[PDB]
RNA sequence: ACUCGUGCCCCGUGUGGCGAAAGGGAAGCCGGUUAAUAUUCCGGCACCUGGAUGUGGGUUUUGCGCGGCAACGCAACUGAA
RNA sequence: UUUUUACUUAUUCAAUGAAGCGGGGCUGGACUUGCGUCCAACUUCUGGAGUUAAGG
């Protein structure tokens, strides 16, 4: 009348399981997706050493958001300007913003996309 | 076709240390459960010890014939389903927006009773003329008095199986108690068999075994020790 | 009704029957964990007189402390 | 007065026994049922020392008697006790050193 | 295993987290460059891990390489529990 | 009434992956004459291997 156990230890039997289906939203609304390009790309840097690689090394200098990373700023980057780069690298200043140098890709040159689109000569 | 020459036997020696031991039935030492194992022993326990008489009378139960015999009667007076009474609320509902009066319609209805509190007052008044005990209600104090109490107002009792099967003949889950007072005349003489039956088959038989205590059954392994020391002994 | 003869019967601790009943149900108990969901009162008549309903929203826990 | 030293020693804390270099308590097999109707053949591997201990701990390997798998335990090593040494542990075993019955 | 997530079939003795910038541990070197960084930037030349699918090569077609007495060798040269 | 020793289910201890506990009956035997009882279950030369069953 009972079945056989070939185990002399008894595990919890797998019963079914189901995935929610609330009949109210807890949210009403998503948010819409926080850091945006507008937020990632504050304004680029125009020190003497950031224009120095703008010509020597085809690289532009940005200070974007400090929780943005290498991949949203590509993004942000040629969503805003249409803007193609090989490498980012990127630091935090000691004073705590994000600062990214882009470098762009060889058939694209640097100071015509800052002459053209960001106002730096 | 004969059988090929190069299919042979491999018997495995299954001694000890010789070969590994097959996937045998182990469930006769499987760590179960404690809810299980709670279980088991709690009517292992009350096998152990000495059980009071009154409790122990409820282990003499109705036998399957009489059980048999008594359902099939009572299943012509299980209690009207709700479809039933709103079908017979709407035609009395007719009956007094015709203007003929309530209880014209319908008829005096013969049904049989249940519900613990009700059954004792039918029973103290002496309406109830059957009463069928469960043999398994969880807390006993709940019924451990009505035999005593059917036999002091001369009323025939029976201990039946099935507290579930009381439920499910009077649409619940569990009914603990029925009681049957009055039947139609159609069926009376049925009604009047299966007292005398109840009678002379459960209630002479248990007259004497319902006073004695119910037993110190010990367990298979100290049974058969104790078997082993009489036999010794003679 | 029966809640009256459970009552009287509640007061005949010392009783074969009773004795028997606490003895076991204390094995049970102890056996159980020390606070754990009861599903129905072990004493109707004095959870009924002390306020319980049979209807959804009653619950009845049951609880052992060191002595 | 303060607590003194032999009062301290119970609390634990510097005065627990040093368990780093200990690899396995000295046990025998958990009784079986082999070992309480037969016997049973284990292999000595090694002979090893362990800190904090006086005598050596032979580890002795067994096969299961109800899975492929090899167990390995870890005995109080008798004086005349080699490694590559066959061992039988049961009612039936032999009456020679090493031997647990 | 299905057009489609949800139908089953096996194994089970285990069944958490934190805890090392000196313990364990995948992989980067040289030259040059700034006022201030560099094994991180630039140039050249590499490596590791993971994922994908190609070209060639190898092996086989009732099947999963060949050689050396051997220690072993050769660019691979199926392999669940 | 007091003491002693019996039971196991309260209670307590120990082991384990909670695997072979207790009764038998099939065989193998060895001991005995109103054919009757007891025992046992197949691994000991070798630092190998033993698993996902062959068969009826
Ligand atoms: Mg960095
Ligand atoms: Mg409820
Ligand atoms: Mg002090
Ligand atoms: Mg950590
Ligand atoms: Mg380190
Ligand atoms: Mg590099
Ligand atoms: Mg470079
Ligand atoms: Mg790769
Ligand atoms: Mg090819
Ligand atoms: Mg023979």
């Amino acid at each position: 009348k009972t079945k056989v156990r070939k185990s002399t230890t008894f595990h919890r039997p797998k019963t079914l399981v189901l995935s929610r289906a609330p009949k109210y939203p807890r949210k009403s609304i998503p948010h819409e997706p926080r850091l945006d390009e507008h937020k990632i790309i504050i304004h680029p840097l125009n020190t003497e050493g950031a224009l120095k690689k703008i010509e020597e090394q085809n690289t532009l200098v940005f200070i974007v958001d400090v929780k943005a990373n290498k991949a949203q700023i590509k993004q942000a980057l040629k969503k805003l300007y249409d803007i193609d780069t090989v490498k980012i690298n990127t630091l935090i200043r000691p004073d705590g913003t994000k600062k990214a140098f882009a470098r762009l890709t060889p058939d694209v040159d640097a100071l015509d996309i800052a002459a053209t689109k960001l106002g730096l000569v | 076709a004969p059988k090929n020459p190069l299919l042979e036997k491999r018997p495995r020696n299954f001694g000890i240390g010789q070969d590994i031991q097959p996937k045998r039935n182990l469930s006769r030492m499987v760590k179960w459960p404690e809810y299980i194992r709670l279980q088991r022993q709690k009517k292992i326990l009350r096998m152990r010890l000495k059980v009071p008489p009154a409790i122990a009378q409820f282990q003499y139960t109705l036998d399957k014939n009489l059980a048999a015999q008594a359902f099939k009667l009572l299943n012509k007076y299980r209690p009207e389903t709700k479809q039933e009474k709103k079908e017979r609320l709407l035609r009395e509902a007719t009956a007094i927006k015709e203007g003929k009066k309530k209880e014209d319609v319908s008829k005096k209805p013969y049904t049989v009773k249940y519900g613990l509190n009700h059954v004792v007052g039918l029973i103290e008044n002496k309406k109830a003329s059957l009463v069928l005990i469960a043999n398994d209600v969880d807390p006993i104090e709940l019924v451990v008095f009505l035999p005593a109490l059917c036999r002091k107002m001369g009323i025939p009792y029976a201990i039946i199986k099935g507290k579930a099967r009381l439920g499910t003949l009077v649409h619940k889950k569990t009914a603990a108690v029925v009681a049957i007072t009055e039947v139609r005349s159609e069926d009376k003489n049925e009604l009047a068999k299966l007292i005398s039956a109840v009678k002379e088959g459960y209630l002479e038989k248990v007259e004497d075994t319902r006073k004695r205590w119910g037993g110190g059954i010990m367990g298979f392994k100290a049974q058969k020790r104790e078997e082993k020391r009489k036999k010794s002994l003679e | 009704g029966a809640l009256k003869y459970l009552e009287e019967l509640s007061k005949k601790k010392q009783s074969d029957v009773v004795r028997f009943l606490l003895r076991v149900r204390c094995w049970e108990y102890r056996q159980l964990n020390v606070i754990h969901r009861a599903s129905r009162p072990s004493r109707p008549d004095k959870a009924r007189r002390l306020g319980y309903k049979a209807k959804q929203g009653y619950v009845i826990y049951r609880v052992r402390v060191r002595r | 007065g303060r607590v003194i030293r032999n009062q301290r020693k119970g609390r634990g804390s510097v005065f627990t026994a040093h368990t780093r270099l200990r690899k396995a308590p000295a046990k025998f097999r958990p009784l079986d049922y082999a070992e309480r109707h037969g016997y049973i053949r284990g292999i000595v591997k090694e002979i090893i020392h362990d800190p904090g201990r006086g005598a050596p701990l032979a580890r002795v390997v067994f096969r299961s008697p109800y899975k492929y798998k090899q167990i390995t335990e870890t005995f109080i090593a008798n004086e005349g006790m080699y490694t590559g040494q066959f061992i039988y542990a049961g009612k039936n075993a032999a009456l020679t050193v090493g031997n647990i019955l």
